[PDB]
C-alpha cells in the first residue's frame, strides 16, 4: 500500500499474508475458520503457499498469529491466465487445520450479489496489505491501509489501453501517490456498515503504483459471493 | 415503509413484504435485534467486528 | 458550507454571492463579464437582486469586490417551481453593468456537455459558499469550500423518499458533517482539469445539512451547459 | 493514438481523426501549447484559473 | 414463486411477498379469478375489452 | 396509417377521432366516460374540438356512434411547443358529457409505470387511426390498424438527425411501406396482455410517413401513467 | 424451424448442415473456405463431424452440394459444459479440404463487434436450419428460415428461470409457432443490411420450441466477431 | 456529415473524420463504390449475397 497508514493490531481481523518462495507475496481474507479467499493471479504456482492469520508486524510476534499450510488451490473456473492474467481474478485456499477464532483472527463478512454490490455503491471502501509502500519499493512491516473511493467504469476505462472487465471495477485517486500495489494482491477491499465490514472487492492489479491519472484495479466480489458461500460450505 | 428507501431502516438486509412492510435481516453470526432494524453480534466472533480496543 | 475550510483570497474568483431582503441567500458563478449562472430556486422572487464579485469576507473589504444589479432573470425553460421546486435548477442573471476581469473576478470554464459529463466523472468536485456552517446555523463570514466526491445515483436514490431527477446528481459524504448547505445553494461546483477548474454542478438542495446517510443534490450542468453558452453569448 | 485512452493524451479536449489520429483542443481563453496536447492562457484572466498566490 | 420469473404465473399484476409467495392483481373493472393468477371481467364493460364479435 | 388493414366494428372501442376546422386531425383513447387522452400538439390551438367515439367509418353511420365537445384541455405541464413541438406529447380532454359505454365505446386501460413500460418491451403494439394511407395522401374513411415492433433506442438515434427524447420510443419497420401518418396523432399505441389492451404509447410524429430508414415517434405513455389517473380522476 | 418457409436453392449459401452419428444434428455457417462456425454445444463429443455446404434438401441432390471431415475443433476459450451448457456457445470447426466458392457456397459476411451489434439492434434477423418442424417432430427436408424480432433483454430474463447470459440474446415471437428447434443450433442469425448478410447470432437454445411465452436463444456474435477473424484467418 | 447520423449515408461502415466528414468502408469481398459510400463486389463470390436467380 502506497500513501496509506499502519493499521493498530486487530483493526482488520480478517486480513491474512500469503507466504511462499517470497514471504508477503499476496494477501487474502478469512471466509471462515478453513477457507482463505484471494487472487487466483496469486496462486497461479507450484510453489508451496503457507498462511498467516492474526499478524500485524510480518517481523515481529505480537503473540496474536496463526499459521496454516494450503491443502488446495480453487481458482474461479472462468479464471485463465493464458487469456487474460486478472480477468476472473479471485480463488479460495483450503487450509489443512482450522484458524481459531479470536479478536485478532475473524472472518470478513459476505453479503449476497445484490448487497455486495450496494455495499461497494456506497463509494468508499478499505484496502490494507504488506505490499510495496511505494512503486517498486520494499514491502511494509507492519499491515497498511488506505481508504479509496470507487471510480467511475467509464472514466476507468479511459485511463487505461488495458480491458477493464465486467468481472472488475476501479478504485483509487486521480492524483497519484495513494493506491495498493505489489504485494496487496489477494487482499481485501471491505466496505464498513454500521461498523461490520462487509467483502466488496479482491486487491487485483494496476499498472505502476499510485500513478497519477491511474486507478487500483480490483476483483468485483459481488459476482463472487455466491461461488465463495458454496465452496466454502462447512456444514 | 420499503426496501428501496433507506433500506426499509434495516441494519443489514431487507425484503419486501405484502402491503408496504418489510423484513429485517442480518448476515451469519448476527440476530436482529430488540427493535427489528439493527444487528448485533449472536456469536463470539462475528464476521466484520472490530473487537480489539481501537 | 458545513465542515470545509476558509477560502484563501482569489482561491475561487468565479465565485459570487447573490445579496437580496437578505444578504448571501444564494451564490452563482461568473460566466462572463454580464452573466451569472445560479440556481432557478435562488431567484423565484419578488425582491431585486445584487451580484457582489471578488468578495472574500461577506464583512470585511479586501478591495477586490465589484456590486452589480441583476437587470434580468433567465430561469432554464423546463423549470417549474408549481412541480418541483429543484428539477432543472439553473437560472442566468444578467448583470446591469459588465464585471471587470482580474486575478479576483475571473469567470469559470464550462465544457460541452460531453466533457462536462466526463469531469463530473472523475469524481471529485469543489463546492463553495457563503451559506450556513452547520445545519440551521450561521452564515460563513470568510468563503467556505468542501471536496465532494461523486455519490452513485442507486445509493443516492436509495437514501431518500424523495425524487432525484435525471437533472441532477449527489455528492458528498455517508458520515455526516460535510456538505453545503442553506445560502450556498446557486454556487458552483466545480472540477479542477490540469489546474483549470470547470463547472459540473450547481449546488441545489439536499435535505437536513451533513446528516449522515444524506448526501447534496446538485444540478446536473452537463445537460444545460449548450443553453448557458446560447443564453449568455455577448457577440 | 485515440482520444478512448487518455483522452488521446489532450490537457482539455480531444477529437478524433481518420487513422489514428487526433486533435487536441482548448476552451475559450486558452490556446493549444507547442506540444499540441497542453492548453496555455492566451488572454489576461482566462477562465478557472487561480492567478493570485496561495 | 417470484414476480421476477413468468410475472409470478399473474396473467396482469404481481407483487412480491414474504417467503417466496406472490399475490396477483388485475386492472380497473377486472377481478381476480378462482386460480388467484387470472383476471376477469368484474364491470358490463371491462377496460381493453373486444366483446363485439369479429 | 400506410400499409396497415381495415379495422372489424368494436375491434378498437377505445378509439376516438378528433374533429375542427378539418376532420380527423388526430386521434385519441377513451381514458373513462369524460376523458379522452391525446397528443398535446393535437391541441395547441384556439379551433373548437369535437370528440367522436364508437366510429368505423368517419363517412358512414354505423349506430354505434358518440359525439362530444371538449370543454378543457390539460396538456402535460412539460409539453412546451415553442422548445419543442413533440416532447411530452401529451394531453387529456375534458367531455362537456359523459360518454356511454358499449361494446363499441369502451376505456383502454392504464397500467402503472412499471407495467406500462413492461408491456411496451413486450415490443409489438397496435396502432390504430384515419390518418393518411400513404404519405401525403387522403385520410382512411374506415378505422386502420398496424401492428409495429418496437425499436432498439440507439438505432432509432441513428436513424434520424432530430433529437429522441427519453419521452418518446420508436416503433415500425425498416423497410418502409407500414407507419402511422398524419391525422392518426393523438390515437393509442396499444399492447394486449392475455387480451385485454393496455395503452403503452401515444401516436406522436415522424418524418415522411412509411420511409425507409425511418420509424413512428411515439409518446413513452409510462411516464404519463400517473399524470392521467390524477388529473381523469372521477371519484 | 417451426413455423418457418421452405428456403429457394441458394438463398442461404452460407448454411451447413453437421452430420455425426445422426444427420443434421446441427447447423453452421461458412466463415471462408476452411472454416464453419456453429455452437460449441454441438460440437462436444467425441464422434466424427461431416460438414456439407451448397445443401438444400438433405435427401436429395441438387448439384450444388460439398461434403468435407472436420480435422480440428476450437470451442471457444470460455465455453465450459460443465458449468452452463450455452454460455459462450461458439465453436470453429477447421475443413480437411477448401470448399470451393460458388452461387450456393458462400461465406457469411462478419462485421467489427460495433456493427454486429448495430446490426442486430435492427431488430429483425433471418435464422435457417434443418431442425424439427414442431417441437419434438421430425426434421426438415427442404431448409427453413424465419424471420425473428429481437427480444428486449429484460422481457427474456423474465420468460425463464434459466440464467440468460450477457453472451446471448433473445429472439423471436411471444405467441408460440414459430421458432428455432433442434436440429438448428450451430446455424445462423443473419441480418441483412442492403442486400448483404452479416452474422448476428448463432442458433443456441431455448426451451420447448415455439411455445407461447418462450423465445429462441441466440449466441450474440459480436462478442467473439475478433476471436472469429483471428482463428480462421487463412494468409 | 457525421457517423453518428444514418451511419454518415455509408452503405456498411463509416468512420469520422476531422471537420464533420466521413470516411466509408465495405467488409472483405467489397469496395467502395463511385458515390464513396455504396459497397460492391470486387470478388467473385462475394459474402451474405444471394447470386442464385430467386
Ligand atoms: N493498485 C496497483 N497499482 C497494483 C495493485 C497490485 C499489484 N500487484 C500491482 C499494482
Ligand atoms: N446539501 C444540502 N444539505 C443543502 C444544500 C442547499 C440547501 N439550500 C439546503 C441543503
Ligand atoms: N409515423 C409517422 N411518420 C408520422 C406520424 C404522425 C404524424 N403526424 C406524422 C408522421
Ligand atoms: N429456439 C428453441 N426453442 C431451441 C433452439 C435450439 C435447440 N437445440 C432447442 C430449442
Ligand atoms: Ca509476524
Ligand atoms: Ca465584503
Ligand atoms: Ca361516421
Ligand atoms: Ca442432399
Ligand atoms: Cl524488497
Ligand atoms: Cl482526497
Ligand atoms: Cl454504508
Ligand atoms: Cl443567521
Ligand atoms: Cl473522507
Ligand atoms: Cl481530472
Ligand atoms: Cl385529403
Ligand atoms: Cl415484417
Ligand atoms: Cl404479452
Ligand atoms: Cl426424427
Ligand atoms: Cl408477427
Ligand atoms: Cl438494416
Ligand atoms: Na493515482
Ligand atoms: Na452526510
Ligand atoms: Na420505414
Ligand atoms: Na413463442
Amino acid at each position: 500500500v502506497v500513501g496509506g497508514e499502519d493499521a493498530k493490531p486487530g483493526q482488520f481481523p480478517w486480513q491474512v499474508v500469503l507466504n511462499g518462495k517470497v514471504d508477503a507475496f499476496c494477501g487474502g481474507s478469512i471466509v471462515n475458520e478453513k477457507w482463505i479467499v484471494t487472487a487466483a493471479h496469486c496462486v497461479e504456482t507450484g510453489v508451496k503457499i503457507t498462511v498467516v492469520a492474526g499478524e500485524h508486524n510480518i517481523e515481529e510476534t505480537e503473540h496474536t498469529e496463526q499459521k496454516r499450510n494450503v491443502i488446495r488451490i480453487i481458482p474461479h473456473h472462468n479464471y485463465n491466465a493464458a487469456i487474460n492474467k486478472y480477468n476472473h481474478d479471485i480463488a479460495l485456499l483450503e487450509l489443512d487445520e482450522p484458524l481459531v477464532l479470536n479478536s485478532y483472527v475473524t472472518p470478513i463478512c459476505i453479503a449476497d450479489k445484490e448487497y455486495t454490490n450496494i455495499f461497494l455503491k456506497f463509494g468508499s471502501g478499505y484496502v490494507s496489505g504488506w505490499g510495496r509502500v511505494f512503486h517498486k519499493g520494499r514491502s511494509a512491516l507492519v499491515l497498511q491501509y488506505l481508504r479509496v473511493p470507487l471510480v467511475d467504469r467509464a472514466t476507468c476505462l479511459r485511463s487505461t489501453k488495458f480491458t477493464i472487465y465486467n468481472n472488475m471495477f476501479c478504485a483509487g485517486f486521480h492524483e497519484g501517490g495513494r493506491d495498493s500495489c505489489q504485494g496487496d494482491s489477494g487482499g481485501p477491499h471491505v466496505t464498513e456498515v454500521e461498523g461490520t465490514s462487509f467483502l466488496t472487492g479482491i486487491i487485483s492489479w494496476g499498472e505502476e503504483c499510485a500513478m497519477k491519472g491511474k486507478y487500483g484495479i480490483y476483483t468485483k466480489v459481488s459476482r463472487y459471493v455466491n461461488w465463495i458461500k458454496e465452496k466454502t460450505k462447512l456444514t | 415503509m420499503t426496501c428501496n428507501i433507506k433500506n426499509g431502516r434495516c441494519e443489514q438486509f431487507c425484503k419486501n413484504s405484502a402491503d408496504n412492510k418489510v423484513v429485517c435481516s442480518c448476515t451469519e453470526g448476527y440476530r436482529l435485534a430488540e427493535n427489528q432494524k439493527s444487528c448485533e453480534p449472536a456469536v463470539p466472533f462475528p464476521c466484520g467486528r472490530v473487537s480489539v480496543s481501537q
